[PDB]
């Protein structure tokens, strides 16, 4: 029974330790990727119209 | 970029107009050169040859 309670505790600990940080990291990566994509698109548009003019 | 393009456009247009100005001046200039050269006899051609 000691080890069964330890199983439950380590399940919850692994959740709080790696499962949620993984989701937070995924959200951070996709947010930063969105920012970088918008920045690159705007810079490319600026360069293109520079070349056109 | 727009400012640079306007700068290039205006400077190029000005220098092209200046080229046209010297063009007209040089044409009206050379017309009289030809007119003057028309009145050259053998003495004048001899002078040119002995100067060159």
């Amino acid at each position: 029974a000691v080890e069964a309670q330890e199983i439950l505790r380590t399940d919850k600990e692994l959740i709080a330790t790696v499962r949620r940080p993984a989701e937070a990291e995924a959200h951070r990566i996709q947010q930063i990727a969105e920012g970088e994509k918008v920045k690159q698109v705007l810079l490319a548009q600026a360069e293109a119209e520079k070349i056109r003019k | 970029a727009e400012a640079e393009a306007a700068s290039v456009r205006m400077r190029g247009e000005a220098e092209a107009f200046a080229i046209g100005a010297r063009a007209r001046a040089e044409a009206e200039q050379m017309a009289k050169k030809a007119e003057a050269f028309q009145l050259y006899q053998e003495a004048a051609q001899l002078d040119m040859l002995l100067e060159k």
